[PDB]
C-alpha cells in the first residue's frame, strides 16, 4: 500500500542517519576501520590465512575473497590483497600519506585475480589447508570451484569462464557452503530445496568439470540457511533451517534421514549455526525468534543464557577461534552482535542492566542491508571481515580495551 | 465590436501568497466533465474546480517547500493507457514533476537540464512528448513514455542563449522557438530523420542497451531570423503557416516566413528576408516571462496584462485582426495576470495573478 | 547523506533506493581511523581527520549533457 | 627536448616519428600530442565546487 511505501521510506531516512551516527563512534570502538565498497555487490567474505611480513614494509601480505552478486554483467569472482598496520601502527609518524605502518596508498585494496563466474556469488568459503581452490554457489544446480593462481588475471570482456571444476548435485538455488579445516576438501552446501549436500573434493579428478554429490543430508522439513562443520571433531556437522531445529548431524551414522541431535532448541526459523574451537562446548545459532542461544554438546535440553539482542532473522553466527569466551552473530537485522559468557548469570549494576544483558559483550551496527556474511581474520586478533547486500565489504577490529585488566 | 460576452462567477485565493506564473486549463476533458484548472506559484502547486453559479471550490493541494524550489509551468496532458490527466511543473532546480492528481502522487522526475526549465508545451498527434526549453542557451525534447532525451535541439547553430519560450504548429510538423538572443530560429520536426529518432525513441529501451540513447543534436536549424525582433522574445504561437511571435514591444507580430509568394514549406534555409502581415498592438505589457494561450477555435486569442486589464482577439474574420475588440476587467483585478487559459468550449475563461488568485469567468453562449 | 549506491540518487521516483534488486557500481575502499592512541582522560580535550580513500566513489556524468553516465556506460 | 619541440616526421626519421603511423604510442615519447593520443577522463560533480574532471587510469 502507499503507506506500506511511505513507512518503507522513512525506515531508510532512519537507517541511513543511525549509520552516519554509527560512522563517527569508529576510533573509540575499533582498532581499524576499513571499508571498501567493491563493484561487483558482495554476497560472501573470507579471510585468506597468507601472510607476509618483510623487512622495510611492516604490513602483512593479506588476502580476502570477495563476491559478485550483480544480475548479469560478465559475472567475475574477485580476490584482492589488503595490508595490516602490525605492531607499528604509526597512525601519523610524521609521514602517513602509504602510511608509516602498511600500505595506505597505491594498491590498499588492489584485485589479484579475477576469474569470471557464471550467475552469482553466494558463498566464497576456501580451502583453509590448501589456499589455492576456492568454492562458490550459484542459482543453479552446481557449485563452482575456482583457482586464482592457474586461472589468468585481467579478464577480458567475456564472461562464462569455465571453472574446469564444477560440483553439480543440487535443484534449487543453494545458500550455504562451508569447508573442513581438519581435512583438506569435503566441502558441504546447504540449499533452498529442503535439504544440504556435501561434496568428496580433496584429491578432486584433474579438470573435473562434472562432479557428483558424494552425500546429500534431507532431514529437514523446511529450508535450510547455513552448515558448518565441528572444529575440534571433524566427524560431525550442524544443520540449520527454517524448521524450529538446530540439528547436529554425525557423519558417517549411516542414517541421512534423522540427525544425530534432534532438540528444536527454538520455537521458530532458524537460519545460523557454528561453534568455537577453543570452547568446544560453545555453540551459537541464530533464529527467527530473535533469542540467539548458546548450547552445550554434553547438555542440550538445557536453556543456557539466551542473548536477547537480536530483533529478526539470524542468517550468520560464527565465536572467535583465538579467545576463548567469545562468540558472535548476525542476520536480517543488520547487527554483529558479539556474545560473551563471564558476565553470564551474574550480579550486574542497573546501568548494565539497561545497557542490555551482561552476557552481551559486543554489537557491531556499521550495516544499511542485510548482514551476507562476517568472518574473523585467522592471523590478527580482533580483526573482522564482514559484508552487506549494499556492495560493501568491512574490515575492522574489536577493540580489546575492555579485556583489559 | 466582437460577438463574446464573459463575466466572472467566482474567485479565490491561495495560501502561500506567492506569485503564480503558470496556469493552464484541461483542454482534454470532454463534454459532461466539469471544468477543473490547475495553478502553481512558489513551492506550493494547487489545483481548483469551479462549479456554476458562481461557485469555485478548492480539489487539491501540493507542497514541495523540502528544499528551494520554484515552478513556472503548468503544462497539461493525460496519459492515453490510463485515462488520467497530467500535469506538468518544472523550474528552480530544473526537475520536471508530472503530478498525477488521480492518485496524488508524483509519477516521473526529469533531470539533465543547466538551469531552471522556463516554457513546456506537448505533442498534438503523440501527447507523450515535451517540448522543454531549458535555460542553459538550448531547447530539449523530452519523450514521457520511455522518459529519454529524443533530441537536443542547440549546438554550432542553435541556441546562443536561453530559449525563452517555444510553440508548436497547428499539425505538429514545424517547431518554432523564441529565445533571448533576438532570434526566431527554427527547428523543423519534418526531416526523415526526426521520424527516425521519434520511432527510435517509440521502441527504445535504455535496459536493453549498454550504450547511451542517440539524441540527434541538431545543430543547425532550418531556418532563423533575427531581424523582426528588436530585443528578446519570450511568446510564439503559430496562426495556421503564419507566426504570432510576441516579445516585449507590447505587440504579438503577424509574419510569414520568406516573401509573399513562396510556400512555407518549400523555403530554402538560405532565406534572409521576412515581411511583416499582422501585429495586435496594447499598451502597458512591457514585462518579461509571460505568455498567452488562445482558444482551440482560433477565433479566440487572450493575452493577460501586468495592470491587470484583459484583452481578447478575433483571428478568423476575413483579412487580419483589425479594429480594436474588447477587454475584460474585473472588480478586484490589481496584480498582474501572467497566463489565461480558455476551455475546450468557448464558454470558461480563468485569469491568474501575481498572488494566485484565480478569477475564472463565463460566457454567455 | 545517502551512503549507498549514488546511482539510486537521482533515479525516478518510484525506483530510488527501492531495493529491487543489486545495482552494479564503481570500486572503491575507505579508511578514516588509523590507530587510536589509547590515551588517558585531558580536560584540553574538552576545551585533523586525513581521512583515505581510494577508487571511484561516485557517480559520473557524461561530457555532452548532465546525464548520470552509469558504471556500465 | 632543448628547444621544446615535437619530432617531425620528415626530418627525425629513425626517432620513431614516423615509422608506425597507424599503431599504437611510436616509441619516441616526443609524439604523443601529434599523434593525438590522450587518456580518457570523465566528469562529475567537483569535490571542491561545481563540475571537475576524475582521471579513469594513473
Ligand atoms: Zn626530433
Amino acid at each position: 500500500d502507499k503507506e506500506a511505501a511511505f513507512d518503507d521510506a522513512v525506515e531508510e531516512r532512519v537507517i541511513n542517519e543511525e549509520y552516519k551516527i554509527w560512522k563517527k563512534n569508529t576510533p573509540f570502538l575499533y582498532d581499524l576501520v576499513m571499508t571498501h565498497a567493491l563493484e561487483w555487490p558482495s554476497l560472501t567474505a573470507q579471510w585468506l590465512p597468507d601472510v607476509t611480513r618483510p623487512e622495510g614494509k611492516d604490513f602483512s601480505i593479506h588476502r580476502l575473497v570477495l563476491g559478485t552478486h550483480t544480475s548479469d554483467e560478465q559475472n567475475h569472482l574477485v580476490i584482492a590483497s589488503v595490508q595490516l598496520p602490525n605492531d607499528d601502527a604509526q597512525f601519523d609518524a610524521s609521514h602517513y600519506d602509504e602510511f608509516g605502518g602498511f600500505g595506505s596508498v597505491s594498491g590498499k585494496i588492489e584485485i589479484e585475480i579475477k576469474i569470471n563466474h557464471e550467475g552469482e556469488v553466494n558463498r566464497a568459503r576456501y580451502m583453509p589447508q590448501n589456499p589455492c581452490i576456492i568454492a562458490t554457489k550459484t542459482p543453479s544446480s552446481d557449485v563452482l570451484v575456482f583457482d586464482y593462481t592457474k586461472h589468468p588475471s585481467k579478464p577480458d570482456p567475456s564472461g562464462e569462464c569455465n571453472p574446469d571444476l564444477r560440483l553439480r548435485g543440487h535443484q534449487k538455488e543453494g545458500y550455504g557452503l562451508s569447508w573442513n579445516p581438519n581435512l583438506s576438501g569435503h566441502l558441504l552446501s546447504a540449499s533452498d530445496d529442503h535439504t544440504i549436500c556435501l561434496w568428496d573434493i580433496s584429491a578432486v579428478p584433474k579438470e573435473g568439470k562434472v562432479v557428483d554429490a558424494k552425500t546429500i543430508f534431507t532431514g529437514h522439513t523446511a529450508v535450510v540457511e547455513d552448515v558448518s562443520w565441528h572444529l575440534l571433531h571433524e566427524s560431525l556437522f550442524g544443520s540449520v533451517a527454517d524448521d524450529q531445529k538446530l540439528m547436529i548431524w554425525d557423519t558417517r551414522s549411516n542414517n541421512t534421514s534423522k540427525p544425530s541431535h534432534s532438540v528444536d532448541a527454538h520455537t521458530a526459523e532458524v537460519n545460523c549455526l557454528s561453534f568455537n574451537p577453543y570452547s568446544e562446548f560453545i555453540l551459537a545459532t541464530g533464529s527467527a525468534d530473535k533469542t540467539v542461544a548458546l548450547w552445550d554438546l554434553r547438555n542440550l535440553k538445557l536453556k543456557l543464557h539466551s542473548f536477547e539482542s537480536h530483533k529478526d532473522e539470524i542468517f550468520q553466527v560464527q565465536w572467535s577461534p583465538h579467545n576463548e569466551t567469545i562468540l558472535a552473530s548476525s542476520g536480517t537485522d543488520r547487527r554483529l552482535n558479539v556474545w560473551d559468557l563471564s558476565k553470564i548469570g551474574e550480579e550486574q549494576s542497573p546501568e548494565d542492566a539497561e545497557d542490555g544483558p551482561p552476557e552481551l559483550l559486543f554489537i557491531h551496527g556499521g550495516h544499511t542491508a542485510k548482514i551476507s556474511d562476517f568472518s574473523w581474520n585467522p592471523n590478527e586478533p580482533w580483526v573482522i571481515c564482514s559484508v552487506s547486500e549494499d556492495n560493501i565489504m568491512q574490515v575492522w577490529q574489536m577493540a580489546e580495551n575492555i579485556y583489559n585488566d | 465590436k466582437c460577438k463574446y460576452s464573459f463575466k466572472c462567477v467566482n474567485s479565490l485565493k491561495e495560501d502561500h501568497n506567492q506569485p503564480l506564473f503558470g496556469v493552464q486549463f484541461n483542454w482534454h476533458s470532454k463534454e459532461g466533465d466539469p471544468l477543473v484548472f490547475a495553478t502553481v506559484g512558489s513551492n506550493r502547486v494547487t489545483l481548483y474546480e469551479c462549479h456554476s453559479q458562481g461557485e469555485i471550490r478548492l480539489l487539491q493541494s501540493y507542497v514541495d517547500a523540502d528544499a528551494d524550489e520554484n515552478f513556472y509551468t503548468c503544462a497539461w496532458t493525460y496519459d492515453s493507457n490510463t485515462s488520467h490527466p497530467l500535469l506538468a511543473v518544472a523550474g528552480s532546480r530544473g526537475i520536471i514533476r508530472i503530478i498525477n492528481p488521480i492518485t496524488m502522487q508524483c509519477i516521473k522526475h526529469y533531470v539533465g537540464h543547466g538551469n531552471a526549465i522556463n516554457e513546456l508545451k506537448f505533442h498534438p498527434r503523440d501527447p507523450n512528448l515535451l517540448l522543454s526549453v531549458s535555460k542553459d542557451h538550448a531547447l530539449r525534447l523530452w519523450n514521457i513514455q520511455t522518459d529519454t532525451l529524443v533530441a537536443i535541439f542547440g549546438g554550432v547553430e542553435g541556441h546562443r542563449d536561453e530559449v525563452l519560450s517555444a510553440d508548436y504548429d497547428l499539425l505538429g510538423e514545424k517547431i518554432m522557438s523564441c529565445g533571448m538572443d533576438h532570434s526566431l530560429k527554427l527547428w523543423r520536426i519534418n526531416s526523415k530523420r526526426m521520424m527516425n529518432a521519434i520511432k527510435e525513441s517509440y521502441d527504445y529501451n535504455p535496459n536493453k542497451t549498454n550504450r547511451p540513447f542517440i539524441s540527434q543534436k541538431i545543430h543547425f536549424p532550418d531556418f532563423s531570423t533575427r531581424d523582426i525582433h528588436r530585443n528578446y522574445v519570450d511568446c510564439v504561437r503559430w496562426l495556421g503557416d503564419l507566426i504570432l511571435s510576441k516579445s516585449c514591444e507590447n505587440a504579438i507580430v503577424c509574419w510569414k516566413p520568406g516573401k509573399m509568394e513562396d510556400d512555407i514549406d518549400k523555403i530554402k534555409p538560405s532565406e534572409s528576408n521576412v515581411t511583416i502581415l499582422g501585429r495586435f498592438d496594447y499598451s502597458q505589457c512591457d514585462i518579461w516571462y509571460m505568455r498567452f494561450s488562445m482558444d482551440f477555435w482560433q477565433k479566440m486569442l487572450a493575452l493577460g496584462n501586468q495592470v491587470g486589464k484583459l484583452y481578447v482577439w478575433d483571428l478568423e474574420v476575413e483579412d487580419p485582426h483589425k479594429a480594436k475588440c474588447t477587454t475584460l476587467t474585473h472588480h478586484k483585478c490589481g496584480a498582474a495576470i501572467r497566463q489565461t487559459s480558455f476551455s475546450r468550449d468557448s464558454s470558461i475563461l480563468i485569469a491568474v495573478c501575481d498572488d494566485a488568485s484565480i478569477w475564472r469567468w463565463d460566457r454567455l453562449r | 547523506s545517502y551512503a549507498g549506491n549514488p546511482q539510486d540518487i537521482h533515479r525516478q521516483p518510484g525506483f530510488a533506493f527501492s531495493r529491487n534488486g543489486p545495482v552494479k557500481r564503481t570500486p572503491i575502499t575507505h579508511i578514516l581511523v588509523c590507530r587510536p592512541k589509547r590515551t588517558k582522560a585531558s580536560m584540553s580535550e574538552f576545551l585533523q581527520q586525513r581521512t583515505y580513500s581510494s577508487g571511484h566513489n561516485r557517480l559520473y556524468f557524461h561530457s555532452d549533457t548532465c546525464l548520470p553516465l552509469r558504471p556500465q556506460e | 627536448y632543448l628547444a621544446v619541440r615535437e619530432c617531425d616526421p620528415d626530418l627525425c626519421l629513425t626517432c620513431g616519428a614516423a615509422d608506425h603511423w597507424d599503431s599504437k604510442n611510436v616509441s619516441c615519447k616526443n609524439c604523443s600530442i601529434q599523434r593525438g593520443s590522450k587518456k580518457h577522463l570523465l566528469l562529475a560533480p567537483s569535490d571542491v565546487a561545481g563540475w571537475g574532471i576524475f582521471i579513469k587510469d594513473p
